[PDB]
């Protein structure tokens, strides 16, 4: 079903992305961070990790994650963590590993952000 | 001991839901109290053993500003794990500072809150080794039927709740914001969130609540964001703030130093 919005429908996929930058703005800017790159910018899992805390009101403790990752294998853990607060958080496991993510893999991440936003759009 | 018999108890109104369960008000042997049933993903008996472990700690009976835990239900056999303590009617002291409809805490009263408070403190951390994962703030303090504060022993977090999502910023030292436990004085961490207790009864405010969560935690570690001292309150008031939100932890008062202090202040 998204799979067809991102193969089949390139007039959908760009209203998409610059709605999807748009959501993940709104929430990352309060911390002066933009995000421009939908592509890259949620590889090391930092953003995702801000995001979750924006989204569901809390503050995640610097020592339980690497906010300055130095390795391939820190920024897979930063996304694990990701997706473990996703499903604190009611969502159920997400479809893409977290190396998915990391290799930015844009179905993969847009998934993500999507099902971040068919959840958290009315969110303020 | 195998815990309170969760059949026994009598669920009469619930109180609220959100990300770590529900709270019922209800009844125990003979009891008015409240019911806190814990949610948690992926609950295993490795989670149940470390709760049925936890909260034995959690039963302290002998000091006035301590409310204990009166005991848990232990999960099997009970559908989830849950804590039992004693219904207080004005509720948190956040609840009486900040959504109190029917008055408004006078200045004394609010000096002895911090007594209470501050007496409460003293005593857990005379304990050894520290109740762990206790956390202090205004949700955290109960308000008893004669305005007595109590710490609220159910209000200390589970090694398998949550320990990556922190609800209560605003509160916690700096140095904890970013440090693991073990490589932070606990006890001067909790001399911080007693400043900002201090400071949330002398302006009666909530600190940073034009903030998210996200937000205060980030800018306090990593901006220097702070609460502003308040203006027009007397040189001691202000002294004693500043003390307790000593930037050095190690410069910070114990409990057992403010609490005499404190006591001159009454009246």
């Amino acid at each position: 079903a998204f799979d067809t919005l991102f193969d089949h429908a390139p007039d959908k996929l760009n209203v998409v992305k610059k709605t999807l930058i748009t959501f993940v703005n709104k929430h990352l800017n309060k911390l002066n961070l933009e995000v421009t790159e939908l592509e890259t910018q949620f590889a090391d899992g930092v953003y995702l990790v801000l995001l979750m805390g924006l989204l569901e009101g809390y503050f995640v403790p610097l020592h339980s994650f690497f906010l300055t990752p130095d390795s391939f294998e820190q920024k897979v853990l930063n996304v694990s963590f990701a997706f473990e607060l996703m499903q604190d958080g009611g969502l159920e496991k997400p479809k893409p590993r977290p190396e998915d993510i990391v290799n930015c893999d844009l179905k993969s991440t847009l998934r993500v952000l999507y099902n971040l936003f068919t959840k958290y759009r009315n969110v303020e | 001991h195998s815990g309170i018999d969760f059949k026994q108890l009598n669920f009469l109104t619930k109180l609220n839901e959100n990300h770590s369960g529900e709270l019922w008000k209800g009844r125990w042997q003979g009891n008015d109290i409240v019911v806190k049933v814990l949610k948690v993903r992926d609950w295993s008996t490795r989670k149940s053993r470390d709760f049925n472990e936890e909260c034995p700690r959690l039963r302290i009976f002998s000091h006035p500003n301590v409310l204990p835990v009166l005991g848990a239900c232990q999960s099997p056999p009970a559908p989830h794990p849950t804590l039992i303590t004693h219904w207080m009617p004005y509720g948190s002291l956040y609840n009486v500072l900040h959504e109190g409809t029917n008055f408004v805490v006078d200045q004394s009263q609010a000096v002895k809150f911090a007594l209470d408070m501050a007496r409460g403190m003293a005593f857990l951390h005379t304990l050894e080794p520290l109740i762990p994962r206790h956390a202090l703030n205004s949700r955290s303090v109960m308000i008893d039927e004669d305005m007595t504060a109590r710490i609220s022993m159910a209000d200390v977090k589970f090694s398998f709740q949550s320990p990556g999502r922190m609800y209560a910023p605003a509160w916690v030292a700096p140095e904890a914001l970013q440090k693991k436990p073990e490589d932070t004085n606990r006890r001067s961490a909790d001399m911080w969130s007693f400043a900002v207790l201090l400071w949330e009864l002398v302006t009666r405010e909530v600190p940073f609540a034009d903030l998210s969560n996200m937000e205060i935690g980030m800018k306090v570690a990593l901006e220097g964001l702070r609460p502003t001292i308040p203006p027009g309150i007397s040189p001691h008031v202000s002294k004693l703030m500043k003390i307790c939100m000593n930037e050095d932890p190690a410069k910070r008062p114990k409990f057992d130093m403010i609490v005499p202090i404190l006591e001159k202040m009454q009246d």
